[PDB]
């Protein structure tokens, strides 16, 4: 039960990571940038979250 | 302590460059800031880069 | 302003490209032929 | 060349320089798209304890 908890908690703490994007939050990127540049950053998130 | 209509700035043809890096310029009307600082100085035109 | 995904007076109101435009933009000075001139309208 | 550099504080604090947009009335206890201060999302808004 502790290992099944550490797995889901560490999976959710990896939503706080940037992976070298300009923000850890997808809505920040989609507020601050227009699509031609936002897609360069969201591909950092989709690469790191996947 | 104010409202900044960035469309008024961006629509001006007087600017030779209007280059936004950490934001896209259309988003400046959608965003909000906790400070803004304007820097202001003169250089030669070859040094703008 | 003549590139994919741009913004500006032409890129809003007169001529806009897709963000993924496939093609080529070819441009040259025509002061030697077109200047006189005010028949060149734009928004 | 006259250079202006508009440096932005995107850092989290109270809203102080804003974009040219009208606010609207807050709805509680129903699903809504929202923006606060450029913090965009979707949700159900409730009184916090």
């Amino acid at each position: 039960v502790n290992q099944n908890a550490q797995a889901l908690n560490t999976l959710v703490k990896q939503l706080s990571s940037n992976f070298g994007a300009i923000s850890s939050v997808l809505n920040d990127i989609l507020s601050r940038l227009d699509p031609p540049e936002a897609e360069v950053q969201i591909d950092r998130l989709i690469t790191g979250r996947l | 302590n104010c409202v900044a209509d960035y469309s008024v700035l961006y629509n001006s043809a007087s600017f030779s460059t209007f280059k936004c890096y950490g934001v896209s310029p259309t988003k400046l009307n959608d965003l909000c800031f906790t400070n803004v600082y304007a820097d202001s100085f003169v250089i030669r035109g070859d040094e703008v880069r | 302003q003549i590139a994919p995904g741009q913004t500006g007076k032409i890129a809003d109101y007169n001529y806009k490209l897709p963000d993924d435009f496939t093609g080529c933009v070819i441009a040259w000075n025509s002061n030697n032929l077109d200047s006189k001139n005010y028949n060149y309208l734009y928004r | 060349y006259r250079v202006v550099v508009l440096s932005f504080e995107l850092l989290h604090a109270p809203a102080t320089v804003c974009g040219p947009k009208k606010s609207t009335n807050l709805v509680k206890n129903k699903c809504v798209n929202f923006n606060f201060n450029g913090l965009t999302g979707t949700g159900v808004l409730t009184e916090s304890n």
